[PDB]
């Protein structure tokens, strides 16, 4: 049997979650008290007669967001310990996050997993949600991703990671957290997938044509990518696809992991009826740099190896031919030494509209993760802002305060320093 | 969950009655008649046109001579039969 | 009382045999409950080949399904056809391959292939003779590729004497299902040489050109594609499920084709398909089958018959049909174009009469090719692997089960050499 | 499939356009939602059940025209990103649509472009449709016309053009924009067809008997004849003449593709009963001084080539009647390096009738397309007002300012003043 | 066993093929379904000439569809007999030459004539002994004459003791369909010049006049066109189809017709046609049709035979005909008109006899002409071509695609070559 643990760390973490549960629970047909009026075994499991828990924690210093869980409209689909809430947050400090205040509550949290684990028969992977501008979503994170490692070897741990902006930042110091969290990033996490709020910002504003989205709506569409990837494991299809057929498919290189996210027909309600949204068509708007999920251009990269989760209607001989269209395109660019750029997956079930949503109901849609050479342009940005912080060292009094020492940020900033390297030297021609 | 394939958009399902000799088609219903990319089915739209419109006119019967088991003109080229004076009794 | 013992590997393995197995049977009149319902008594003549004669009339084929992920079984069982295997052929198990040959064939093999033998060598002591085995996998994969070919190595340690029938379904030149397809085939074919008697290679890419030029189907699912392959595993062996004029069995066509253990790869194709508009049109005759025997397209190999030549080729004629045009047709394709065929053999092509066609269909006939012309197939592969193997692309996860950068150059150099054999006869 | 891509630029450019929407869903059938009740494959697209979208965009700096289509009753017909807006409008200004403004829209443009050439199967042409009188449609157009050329090479592209009329004009500084325009029209569009509003007056006002004739009157008979030319691509016909064969029959010389346009029949519906509408005297009525649709004396000038679109029940031997008529006729010319001039095109279905519209049911129809060295008198006055308001610098300062420096007006000088001289030569004797 | 291989080029090829099958079937007792209906037992005598067989009784056409636009297909196979027609043979481009003869000769003919040389190659294997190809087409357009042009030279090298019969329709003296006739007629008529073996010579308005004079027909439709050529087109090939008295095949009007090699282009009339209201009060008889045969208004070409002496002349007959009014009317007509014949050959007209006519006419006879009146019809194209070249008018849209004017000189050398010897045998 195939099952997946899904971990949501942080504030970020949760209302993604709140919005992921929203959707796992319309492609199963559960209502907000459980009771179902058998492929939901990836996320819930059946407790007692007619009732079913989802296969989940959410944990979280702050208990602002774990309560809103509580009282909201999901009070009773949550078993009541499996949410671990705290005493106070992180207030966006890495050193809280990971030394002073968060070895109390990750001890409480691996008791949960353990249960989650032998409640289920054989796992395929943890899929945890976090965001690194934050000290809970990059202290906790980087705790929890260490202990999973030790506790469970060589399970794919799959990531779904929020990312600062250039343009648009909603902290200070983000650029110190999201250093210190992608060196403990590279060594744990198996896969992880880029994700960026001002992209999503803009497709907001472009595709789905909204002048003021929210947090909610951003949380939408990013669980229709979850639900999307992962629907091949709930869903028979013609060219199924797992959580390891990822794993040895995308990551050329062990560090080398850091995947970039795209969705296709991301389009409104009105917009669905004028749209001639066909196989071809609709591959083609994934590899525009409108549909990507991170601000990053992949035209100043090469394509590494590229993965389509398609969904709905399609035949193979037209997902078949659109890998042909997108290669002998001069503007998507692959690296020289791998010619089998792409992977497709097909699964027979179209995306489950959620009522009240923004996005429209669609017989097609696309899930693009790519590995590319442009998310290193990404790390030069972090990197740049880390060292002018550092310069002059500022808003490093409160995290040598709360348990860390100085070493550390010069060797996080280091091994964060060899990966622009490895993302040049792997994209040079030889 | 075996959710249903996608349906084919004219109801085939195993081509058994493509690949056997089991009931044979039209030349339409197929994927291309030319070389590629054109619907046999779904071609130009056909009016009605002058030879169907202008009565019964087709070669077949002139030219089959079915007529012993109009003509446009007599004579000069410029008058046409029966269109002449008003016959008048008595 | 020529036995077949059929394996099935992986997720393309249990797609391509679940069709074959629907189609064989209703070849042989069994309903999907497994009663017999044929209006012939030669159907049941010959069932022994494929099926099992159980306590009250019911048959159970010699099919045993094997792969590592749960999904495709239940894809096989809530399919049509899916109840007449047995409950205890389906081994397999549950930590699924993710498409590496390492993994398939090092880690999770050694508690697989344990409990997979036991179900083979039941099948094979039930019967009293033992034809061969046919198996099915794909060449892209590794939940069929190293998983099969670990079978097909262990399986002919134990039966020498046996022949070895593979399906292969190879990495396309114009796509990729799959980022590692030279990895996995590159490894595959270096255990299919010395392993397997014969290999007949299948490819989506000649697959897609046929189900688009000939047969016009405006939407070829999976479904589509498994089909043409498995009218093909049913004309193979036609002369053994049924009575023939000039029978060849899966020996016969064994020692005619293949000159060299190492040339053992075909280019397959099957004749008389048809559109549905051109039913009518096309008239059945055996000149006009050989034609569309030896046109490139109707291939099912992505290799171009006209770049090479054929060294042996061989027709397995199905139908009531006079023996002349099986041999003046077959005689006229050498003499019409002989720069095409291997100067050292007289009469390369070849071919054998079956006097019972298929369902419905009057004359059938299904071609087998050795042509050197594959070596562009095998070269392109090896283009690929030897590309990525320099900057050692995908390959931390290939050596975490436990193989050793050795093995992959072994397996690169054994494809430089089948490669140039290809080229040694062609010149 | 056979299928053009029908593109709108300009004030006059999208009102010609929801004019000639007007006929090709009544052509066709096609309710105003887009919602059927294989011809429209040439203009509308299939997309998911019984919905038609014209492969159609509107853009214009000025978004006024713009949402009267997206408030109008063709709201559901079209597709609303393929119409294009912007912020501000060139205002009668060539540079400011061709440099500066029209830079940040013509990019937007070329990518919904793009959408539609790769949703098409077999490209057949283009047809633009612009007004050289105003910023919007000769630089934006111009700029337009520049990528076109580069992304999609050797293929068709059909140019609707309202010029400035010698006497009529609702702009000043026309004969500045439409000069600018022309030395873009000169090097990328394969097909030019000239229009001109004050014949369309005449026209309205002598034979349709309406004093008071508005822009949509003017547009809906612009509509049938950019239909008439098409109509072979959607219908089939006794001799069918698509898009591609405009060019090699009346394009003798590669830097002459002005082409006048007429439509012969042209009544309203009490003039029709008594009328007799016949095949032979259709071709004189469509060879009438007063029948064309741009101001030009053709019996000043001589026919080079010309293109007849027959429609409706007209027999394929009083067509070639018809034609011998016209060649017997002294009254009209045609040079003597082209002894086969004429082109025959012989279409099956009849005109179709808006409701409300001043045209009545006709069963036959003529478009004629003609290109003549009388089209070299348009450029003469358009050349001499030109050369009157920069004699001493009038309107420059605005044209300078946005871009464009002082070299460009004298190359569009020089280069309109070759054109002159490239009519005058190839009408001689 | 003497078969014809049609081929049907571009709008005027697909218009007249399509009539030409109208009268052919209808002959044979063919309905649109494709079986045979006929009561005459004659009929099935000799139908391979021009059909194949197909399984299940139908006859198919020997015929090859070619364009480069799909307007033309989807008209040929709306009307009747639309469905007989393999879809096999229904090749073509979608791009349209739009009368650019460079285009269907050099860019857009490039890449299909390779795709219909394999269904001319195809359709040539099957039959055992070819009698010639049958190609119609025009010299107007672009399509039909570019891409039709370089089919002749693409079948005479492959095939070149095979005969060619080309119905090629030429621009008109009065009136111009395509502005570029001049250019696109002259460089065809340069390229039939060497490898067609006889060309019959027709022209539109001789049609119109034939209609509107004999026929006396107030609105005559295109059909009336097509029929009139479909009439002469099964004429020709009269004494293949059926038996009769003296048997004159497509060999043996070539060699009595053509005396040196380049005089090929031939003008063919036909005989019975009469207006609905003259029909009960002629006469049908032998002698009737000959008056009407050698008159100039029952001509179907634009040249005048009364301005030139016939070279060479043919007759068809057929029906019960009687031999001796078939020898003394052939002999009446060149003592009654000894101006009109040439001297150095003596017996010009040819004659034949079929006893089996069209359906429902009672005496028939087809007559083929060779004349050097025809030089009229090249010398009109030529001077209307050479008035554009002059000043290079409409030669951007040539000269674009990869010619020069080296052989626009040519191909008014080789026409002016062409009417100098038409003149100086008139001497
Ligand atoms: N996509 C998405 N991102 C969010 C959302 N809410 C917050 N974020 C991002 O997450 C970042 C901080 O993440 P967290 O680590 O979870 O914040 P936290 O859990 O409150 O941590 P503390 O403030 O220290 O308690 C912010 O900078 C936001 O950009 C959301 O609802 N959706
Ligand atoms: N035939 C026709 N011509 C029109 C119509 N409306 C305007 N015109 C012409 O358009 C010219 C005005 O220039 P335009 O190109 O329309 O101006 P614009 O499109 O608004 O461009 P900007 O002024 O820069 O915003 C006038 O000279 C008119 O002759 C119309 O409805 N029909
Ligand atoms: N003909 C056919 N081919 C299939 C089917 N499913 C998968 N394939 C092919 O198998 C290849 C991928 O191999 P894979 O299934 O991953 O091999 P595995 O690792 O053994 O499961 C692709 O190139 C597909 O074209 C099927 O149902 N029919
Ligand atoms: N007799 C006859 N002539 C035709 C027919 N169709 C076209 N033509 C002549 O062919 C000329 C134009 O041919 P065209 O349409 O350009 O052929 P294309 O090259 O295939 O496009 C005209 O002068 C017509 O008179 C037909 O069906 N019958
Ligand atoms: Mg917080
Ligand atoms: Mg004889």
């Amino acid at each position: 049997m195939r099952e997946v643990i899904s971990i949501h760390i942080g504030q970020a973490g949760i209302q993604v979650g709140n919005a992921c549960w929203e959707l796992y629970c319309l492609e199963h047909g559960i209502q907000p008290d459980g009771q179902m009026p058998d492929a939901f075994n990836t996320f819930f499991s059946e407790t007692g007669a007619g009732k079913h828990v989802p296969r989940c924690i959410f944990l979280d210093l702050e208990p602002t967001v774990v309560d809103e869980v509580r009282t909201g409209t999901y009070r009773q689909l949550f078993h009541p310990e499996q949410l671990i809430s705290g005493k106070e947050d992180a207030a966006n400090n890495f050193a809280r996050g990971h030394y002073t205040i968060g070895k109390e509550i990750v001890d409480l949290a691996l008791d949960r997993i353990r249960k989650l684990a032998d409640n289920c028969t054989g796992l395929q992977g943890f899929l945890v949600f976090n965001a690194v501008g934050g000290g809970t979503g990059s202290g906790l994170g980087s705790l929890l991703l260490e202990r999973l490692s030790v506790d469970y070897g060589k399970k794919s741990k799959l990531g779904f990671t929020v990312y600062p902006s250039p343009q648009v930042s909603t902290a200070v110091v983000e650029p110190y957290n999201s250093v210190l969290s992608t060196h403990s990033l590279l060594e744990h996490t198996d896969v992880a997938v880029m994700l960026d709020n001002e992209a999503i910002y803009d497709i907001c504003r472009r595709s789905l044509d909204i002048e003021r989205p929210t947090y909610t709506n951003l949380n939408r569409l990013i669980a229709q990518v979850i639900s999307s990837l992962t629907a091949s494991l709930r869903f028979d299809g013609a060219l199924n696809v797992d959580i390891t057929e990822f794993q040895t498919n995308l990551v050329p290189y062990p560090r080398i992991h850091f995947m970039l996210s795209s969705y296709a027909p991301i389009i409104s309600a009105e917009k669905a009826y004028h749209e001639q949204l066909s196989v071809a068509e609709i591959t083609n708007a994934a590899f525009e740099p409108a549909s990507m999920m991170v601000k990053c251009d992949p035209r100043h990269g090469k394509y590494m190896a590229c993965c389509l989760m398609y969904r709905g209607d399609v035949v193979p001989k037209d997902v078949n031919a659109s890998v042909a269209t997108i290669k002998t395109k001069r503007t998507i660019q692959f690296v020289d030494w791998c010619p089998t750029g792409f992977k497709c997956g097909i699964n027979y079930q179209p995306p489950t509209v959620v009522p009240g949503g923004d996005l429209a109901k669609v017989q097609r849609a696309v899930c693009m993760i790519s590995n590319s050479t442009a998310i290193g342009e990404i790390f030069s940005r972090l990197d740049h802002k880390f060292d002018l912080m550092y310069a002059k060292r500022a808003f490093v009094h409160w995290y040598v305060g709360e348990g860390m020492e100085e070493g550390e940020f010069s060797e996080a900033r280091e091994d964060l320093a060899a990966l622009e390297k490895d993302f040049e030297e792997v994209g040079a021609e030889s | 969950r075996a959710v249903a394939p996608p349906p084919d958009p004219k109801g085939r399902r195993d081509l058994f009655d493509v690949l056997h000799a089991r009931s044979p088609g039209m030349p339409a219903d197929d994927s291309w008649l030319g070389h590629q990319k054109i619907d046999p089915a779904r071609g130009k739209a056909h009016p009605p046109g002058p030879e169907q419109s202008r009565g019964r006119r087709d070669l077949t019967e002139l030219f089959t001579m079915n007529i012993l088991h109009g003509d446009a003109w007599c004579g000069n080229i410029l008058i046409d039969p029966a269109r002449g004076k008003k016959p008048v009794e008595d | 009382m020529r036995e077949i013992v059929h394996i099935q590997g992986g997720q393309c393995g249990n797609q391509i045999g679940a069709k074959f197995w629907e189609v064989v049977s209703d070849e042989h009149g069994i309903d999907p409950t497994g009663t017999y319902h044929g209006d012939s008594d030669l159907q049941l003549e010959r069932i022994n080949v494929y099926f099992n004669e159980a306590t009250g009339g019911r048959y159970v084929p010699r099919a045993i399904l094997m792969d590592l992920e749960p999904g495709t079984m239940d894809s096989v069982r809530s399919g049509p056809y899916g109840q007449i295997f047995r409950p205890d052929n389906f081994v397999f198990g549950q930590t699924g391959a993710g498409n590496n040959w390492a993994k398939g064939h090092y880690t999770e093999g050694a508690e697989l292939i344990d409990s997979v033998l036991d179900v083979v060598r039941k099948e094979a002591e039930s019967c009293d003779c033992l034809q061969g085995f046919q198996v099915c996998h794909s060449l892209g994969g590794g939940t069929g590729s190293g998983m099969g070919t670990l079978l097909i190595s262990k399986i002919r340690e134990e039966y020498p004497d046996r022949m070895m029938l593979t399906f292969s379904v190879v990495p396309s030149p114009k796509v990729s299902d799959t980022v590692v397809e030279p990895y996995n085939a590159t490894l595959s074919v270096h255990q299919l040489v010395e392993n397997a008697d014969e290999c007949m290679v299948l490819d989506n890419e000649a697959l897609y050109d046929i189900c688009f030029r000939t047969l016009k189907l405006t939407t070829p699912t999976f479904g589509d594609l498994n089909h043409l392959i498995s009218a093909v595993m049913s004309g193979i062996t036609c002369c053994l499920r049924f009575p023939g004029q000039l029978n060849a069995d899966l020996r016969k066509l064994a020692v005619n084709l293949i000159p060299f253990p190492r040339l053992h790869f075909f280019m397959v194709g099957f004749t008389p398909l048809t559109s549905r508009g051109s039913q009518q049109y096309r008239a059945l005759t055996v000149p006009e089958l050989t034609q569309q025997m030896w046109d490139a397209k109707n291939m099912m190999c992505a290799a171009d018959p006209r770049h090479g030549r054929y060294l042996t080729a061989s027709a397995l004629f199905r139908g009531r049909m006079s023996t002349k045009e099986v041999d003046e047709q077959m005689l006229n394709v050498q003499n019409k174009n002989s720069s095409y065929f291997v100067e050292w053999i007289p009469n390369n092509v070849k071919s054998s009469v079956c006097d019972i066609p298929p369902k419905g269909l009057k004359m059938s006939a299904t071609f087998i090719g050795n042509s050197t012309a594959i070596q562009e197939m095998f070269k392109r592969v090896s283009e690929q692997f030897t590309a990525m193997f320099r900057r050692k692309a995908f390959l931390h996860w290939y050596t975490g089960e436990g193989m050793d950068e050795m093995e992959f150059t072994e397996a690169e150099s054994n494809m430089n050499d089948l490669v140039s054999e290809y080229q040694q006869y062609q010149d």
